[PDB]
């Protein structure tokens, strides 16, 4: 299991756009520079073949000869309780299955034992009929696609991973949908040859890329190595001139985990509210609160299936990380066709006279077919409607009146004319069309990440953790950054705190009740001097807010001193002053003498000046002296058709920026 | 390209001297009394007594450019406006030169007017050259001398006390510094405002909104926190530019005003020019 | 800056159109409209600054023209350090040299 | 420079309010706020220079 | 974005050169001149871009010839008057043309 | 096409002007005026169809 | 949840249509299945058999 470095291994193509004399910046899933590399090494002495993690993704190289390595099994649990995914080459052609295998422990090639049995198959592919070879492959699995890229180069390294550079090119984009944790290697014994391979492994970052004027690949920089590197990718130049350069802030990543939720141990009543023997009509609907529960709703996947589902300030997929406060449940029953009026901004009978939601709702709707109970053979006429009404209803308001109705006011009494009763039954009947079935009705309310909660999803507690970068999940409020006890008081009610930018700067512990603080991890000023990439590589770091003599520095290399500007590292300190070849700041400067150097700056010449009250001075000689004076006069003249920098030879987008103002003419007219 | 111009605006101002010149140990030179513009080697401070003044006039946001992460943290309870900048990325650099290095340069400067290629003459033969580029006649200090130096030792003292109270003069030196720190206190308060989003706080969309509707709502508040920061920056480029006019105009006095006398009218004084004495304040300069 | 998106969906306008009915695409459109506008006023912006810098060196150079080449001066370090005597202009690129 | 869109539908607020609701009107209106916060920001720039 | 074997119906036609046309590269549409080009596609790749995002290359679908792009509108112009209450006569100055 | 219409005191349109048909008619579409003043002026690049 | 994701950045189309009178008898069809109970969610594109 020895350790070796991937000095600029790994590089591949990133799509398939053709790019040439150009620098491309992108994010990915990247091998970074000078990374650990496992070596596994295969000989009559020793076979290595354990099962390896995949973990986002691997890169793959193989230093052997007379074709040792043969290829890989992919799977989760490696026997045949799951799918797996066999790559090989049998020495005639390339083979590629993916089939429910009896796994072995020990799969090798004779100079066959991959798997006893194969059933349950769903994909198949088959191909046409002093080391001194290196191959390399890198392999990724996203949105159910395995992709495969290679690369080959000729070595002469006995027992090591040459350095170098290689481009590697796409081969395979595999559509297999299985979940892939492990991998295998396969084999061949002869004992065993002379071979080795090596792994590696993918982390997301930021590359920039370098295209000749063939569209080749031929370097490229990795804008997390260094500070010199993260400069480079700023100026998007593989050249620096000499100088100090003001770079990103100190940053710090997380290192930790905190979830603090309220102490809930009961599940709420799904089934008191869902499975309701009775529900009452719409007019006269009903409210009913949720105490303090667990919302796991997976326990309906069992029994209750829903037609129709809309949540409004919440998505779907968060509905489990969060914690609600003030939750109201509304009940109630409409036929089918008038479902689609519950919903805000609508209009018709239901939302006009019976129920209405406000414009800025926040929680979702439920709705599911009931006529197997709610509907009888001779007819069902228990549910009422109101439709006649003097104005209209504000959101959640009820009117349970009964009282006669006349247009234009002027009361009556039930029998005389123009004189009606406000309410209609529905008439559910077992032989009806489905528009004219009766529904059941669920309205769930609830205000999100402002006040104490008591209703939560299905999640686990941990410790706390204080004076430490970490990621944190309060009551569902997730962020990053450093935990420490507060003095702040809060009020009952209060369990938030905001500061004039409005970050959440405080928070009151659910189970302890106890309050804290959060700050940010990043803070401190940093600048890089160098005297030149093509002069050197080597640079000094000036940090601004360090007190060096728990420093929060990068690395400490060497040259650690404290400055009046801050604690600079990587120059020596010499006593003679000089002419300031690189201003530091605070009177320091430095330069380059080979390594670089750190002065304190000089004023200019000394000297003493005798002063006499009888004594005069007079020059007696002179001469004659030409200097010269440099000063710009005028600048270059420029201008801009506007419609051609935006929407080129387009016309529909020229038509576009005619309906939108396009204030060009007091632009020309500045430049003219 | 504006922090490198402020170091270079100093520069042109006070480096005008080649070779510095030691203080004179006598302070008093036919009969002017040149105590309180130089530097007083029994008191330990490197400025002189009149640079004293000037920098105890001018409030100052911050004395040193150096904050660690432990004293923000350990003093939550105070909302320091500095903490706040610093941790929403807003930074503030150090200048090359020192204050005792300037304070160097104007000692120099007195040095040599007071003693003076060098061509060391007099403070008497010097003021009676100084009379004929007015128009009168030399006989008039030498008869009037002792007078002469009264007057003048009186007039330098008449300027101290009105820098012992409070003087408006030094509004211009405190204005700036004032402008400078309501531009980066102002981007603090603009973090709190709504582009059109639903929310200006960033942890409270992610926490409530999947990927795709989180990027609608992100990407407007992205919009909205470039166009403060440019803002800011025209702003910046602006007040440089009338920097600059104001050190250009300085270090010409200081050619003409104080290394020579001039004929110009109203140039170095109302009245009739014979010559000036700089004196470094908070970023500036007093004739 | 053309290749930047500005919360459309891609930074080419013939990718847009090619598969983007014309409500669809007029949303991404304006997007990309309202970002291009705002790079053509930033770079004016900075040309008036530029040439406000240029003025003021300009003018200092015809002061010179007529004080240190046309007469002698007598202001201190205006014409050069010493004592002045006289000046000669030679023409430069986008400049002058005393 | 008051008559022109700034991707909303109409450039008069009068109209927009007559037939469109609160929250289908609060998304065309924040259109106008900021192109008209533009041209503000434009003048005054102009001013200093 | 890459090679495509699947096809809406469509009629082709013949390939028309140091012109300004409106083309239809296997759905991807605009407007420019097409002219023969140098550079050397690996077989994955389809189109290519330049630095501003613009699409400037192109595999010809049926004889895999690679076309290079450019645009039509190009040239500086400017319009000289005397005023129009003395006259509506006018002078063009083309600053690209000899 | 675009034009420029011109509407009179009463609301008859009395004028007109054809952005298309000549550089002049596209110089004074772009300044939105039917007087132009002596001198000479930046208009758009050159056009192919 | 267990069955079947589509991935957020999705490009495509879907379909359905009824098919009643084929996928169903009077006794009863009991050929098609689902999944109720796992241990954590899917992926995008993914199957577990
Ligand atoms: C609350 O009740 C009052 C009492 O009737 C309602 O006021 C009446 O509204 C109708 C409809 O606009 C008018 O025709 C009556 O003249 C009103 N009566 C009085 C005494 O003002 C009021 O509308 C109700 N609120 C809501 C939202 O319906
Ligand atoms: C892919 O398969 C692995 C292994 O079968 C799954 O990992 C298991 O996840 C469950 C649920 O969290 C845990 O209880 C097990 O302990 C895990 N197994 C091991 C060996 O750690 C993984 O969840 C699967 N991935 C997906 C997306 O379903
Ligand atoms: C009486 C319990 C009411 C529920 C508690 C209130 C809020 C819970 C939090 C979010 C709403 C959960 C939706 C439950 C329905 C799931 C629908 C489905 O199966 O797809
Ligand atoms: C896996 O193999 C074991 C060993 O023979 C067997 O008992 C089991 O049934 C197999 N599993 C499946 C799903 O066939
Ligand atoms: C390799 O596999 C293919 C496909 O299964 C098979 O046809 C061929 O005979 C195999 N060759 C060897 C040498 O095993
Ligand atoms: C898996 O194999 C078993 C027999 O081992 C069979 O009963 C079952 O139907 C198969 N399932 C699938 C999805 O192929
Ligand atoms: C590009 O290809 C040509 C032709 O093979 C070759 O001569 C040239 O050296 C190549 N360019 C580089 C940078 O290798
Ligand atoms: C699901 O429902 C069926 C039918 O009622 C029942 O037999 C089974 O036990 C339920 N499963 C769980 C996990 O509750
Ligand atoms: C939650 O549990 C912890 C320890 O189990 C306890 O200290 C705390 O008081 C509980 N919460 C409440 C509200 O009692
Ligand atoms: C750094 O620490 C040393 C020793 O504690 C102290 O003398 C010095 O003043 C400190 N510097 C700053 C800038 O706080
Ligand atoms: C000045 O000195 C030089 C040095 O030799 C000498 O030649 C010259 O004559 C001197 N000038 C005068 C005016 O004496
Ligand atoms: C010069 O002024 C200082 C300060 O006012 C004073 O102490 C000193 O006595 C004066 N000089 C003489 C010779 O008195
Ligand atoms: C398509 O057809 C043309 C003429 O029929 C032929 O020249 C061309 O080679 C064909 N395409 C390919 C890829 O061969
Ligand atoms: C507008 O109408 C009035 C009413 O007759 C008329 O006198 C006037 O001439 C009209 N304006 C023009 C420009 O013709």
């Amino acid at each position: 299991y020895t350790q070796h470095t991937s000095s600029m291994r790994g590089v591949y193509y990133p799509d398939e756009i053709f790019r040439s004399d150009t620098l491309y910046l992108t994010q990915d899933l990247f091998l970074p520079f000078y990374s650990n590399v496992t070596g596994f090494h295969t000989i009559n002495h020793t076979f290595d073949n354990p099962v390896i993690p995949f973990k986002d993704g691997i890169y793959f190289a193989a230093t052997e000869k007379s074709n040792v390595v043969r290829g890989w099994v992919f799977g989760s649990t490696m026997n045949n309780k799951s799918q797996s995914v066999i790559i090989i080459n049998n020495s005639t052609n390339v083979v590629i299955r993916a089939c429910n295998f009896e796994l072995c422990d020990n799969p090798f090639f004779a100079v066959t034992m991959i798997f006893d049995n194969a059933f349950n198959c769903t994909f198949e592919y088959i191909s046409d009929a002093n080391f001194k070879h290196l191959r390399e492959f890198v392999f990724k699995n996203k949105d159910g696609f395995l992709y495969v890229y290679k690369g080959y180069q000729p070595i002469d390294v006995v027992r090591d991973l040459p350095s170098g550079f290689n481009t590697l090119k796409p081969i395979f984009k595999l559509p297999l949908g299985i979940n892939i944790t492990n991998f295998r290697a396969i084999l061949t014994a002869f004992g065993t040859s002379a071979a080795a391979y090596f792994v590696g492994y993918l982390k997301p970052t930021t590359f920039m890329l370098k295209y000749d004027e063939n569209g080749t690949i031929t370097d490229a920089v990795d804008c997390s190595q260094n500070p010199l590197a993260e400069l480079k990718c700023s100026v998007k130049s593989f050249e620096i001139d000499k100088g100090i350069y003001q770079t990103s802030n100190f940053r710090v990543v997380p290192s930790g985990d905190v979830v603090r939720f309220p102490n809930i141990t009961n599940l709420c009543p799904f089934g008191e509210v869902f499975n309701a023997t009775k529900f009452p009509s719409v007019y006269a609907w009903e409210r009913k609160k949720i105490s303090n529960c667990v919302a796991d709703y997976s326990v309906l996947y069992n029994s209750t299936f829903f037609s129709t589902f809309k949540c409004y300030g919440v998505s779907a997929t968060k509905l489990n990380d969060l914690c609600f406060s003030n939750v109201y449940a509304d009940s109630f029953v409409v036929k089918g066709d008038d479902v689609r009026q519950i919903a805000p901004g609508q209009t018709g009978v239901i939302a006009d006279y019976n129920y209405k939601l406000p414009d800025d709702f926040m929680g979702c709707v439920l709705a599911w077919n009931t006529r197997n109970i709610d509907a009888t053979s001779t007819g069902n006429y228990n549910y009422k409607y109101r439709y006649l009404r003097h104005g209209k209803l504000r959101p959640f308001e009820r009117d349970i009146s009964n009282v006669p109705f006349s247009p234009d006011g002027k009361p009556c009494t039930p029998p005389a004319l123009n004189c009606y009763w406000p309410l209609n039954d529905y008439g559910f009947y077992t032989t009806t069309g489905i528009g004219y079935q009766p529904y059941r009705v669920v309205v769930l309310s609830f205000e999100l990440l402002n006040a104490p909660a008591t209703v939560c999803g299905p999640k686990l507690s941990t410790d706390l953790i204080k004076n430490q970068c970490v990621n944190f999940n309060f009551n569902g409020l997730t962020g990053t950054g450093v935990l420490t006890p507060s003095s702040k008081r809060f009020q009952p009610f209060q369990q938030f705190g905001r500061d004039v930018s409005d970050f959440t700067d405080s928070v009151r512990d659910p189970k302890t009740s106890e309050i804290l603080d959060i700050s940010p991890c990043s803070f401190g000023g940093v600048s890089v001097i160098t005297p030149g990439t093509n002069a050197s590589s080597e640079v000094a770091v000036l940090y601004q807010d360090v007190n060096c003599t728990a420093w929060r520095i990068y690395s400490t290399g060497n040259n650690v001193f404290q400055t009046q500007a801050g604690c600079l590292i990587g120059a020596e300190h010499v006593d003679t002053s000089y002419e300031c070849d690189i201003p530091i700041g605070a009177g320091i400067c430095a330069s380059y003498h080979k390594s670089i150097v750190a002065y304190t700056m000089s004023l200019g010449a000394d000297s003493s000046i005798a002063y006499s009250n009888n004594t005069i001075a007079i020059p007696t000689n002179f001469s004659i002296s030409i200097t010269t004076e440099v000063m710009p006069v005028s600048m270059a003249k420029t201008s801009v058709d506007c419609n051609m920098y935006i929407c080129g030879d387009s016309t529909e987008c020229a038509n576009l920026l005619l309906q939108y103002g396009s204030f060009c003419t007091q632009l020309n007219r500045a430049l003219s | 390209g504006i922090a490198a111009e402020q170091d270079r605006n100093t520069r042109e101002v006070f480096a005008q001297v080649k070779q510095m010149y030691k203080t004179p140990t006598l302070k008093y030179f036919g009969g002017f009394n040149f105590s309180q513009i130089l530097p007083d080697p029994l008191k330990p401070t490197k400025r002189s007594f009149i640079e004293d003044l000037l920098f105890n006039k001018v409030t100052l946001a911050d004395a040193g450019f150096m904050k660690q992460y432990g004293e923000c943290l350990g003093d939550i309870n105070a909302r320091d406006l500095i903490c706040a900048q610093k941790f929403n990325g807003l930074t503030v650099l150090p200048p090359l030169l020192t204050d005792d290095m300037i304070a160097a340069y104007t000692a120099a400067l007195v040095s040599g007017t007071a003693t003076a290629a060098a061509l060391q003459i007099p403070f008497a033969m010097q003021m009676a050259y100084r009379f004929n580029g007015i128009g009168v006649t030399q006989n008039v200090l030498y008869e009037n001398q002792k007078q002469i130096a009264n007057q003048f030792n009186k007039a330098i003292s008449q300027i101290q006390e009105s820098l012992t109270t409070t003087s408006t003069a030094l509004g211009k030196l405190q204005d700036v510094v004032n402008q400078n720190a309501q531009a980066l206190n102002t981007l603090v308060k603009q973090l709190s405002s709504n582009f059109g989003a639903i929310s200006s706080v960033l942890n409270d969309i992610l926490s409530r909104l999947d990927k795709v509707e989180a990027e609608v709502q992100i990407d407007r508040l992205i919009t909205g926190r470039l166009q403060s920061l440019q803002t800011y920056v025209t702003q910046q480029l602006i007040r440089a530019a009338e920097i600059r006019a104001s050190a250009n105009l300085a270090a010409t006095k200081m050619s003409e005003c104080v290394l020579g006398q001039s004929k110009r009218v109203d140039f170095c004084g109302k009245g009739y020019h014979l010559m000036s004495f700089p004196q470094a304040a908070p970023h500036g300069v007093v004739f």
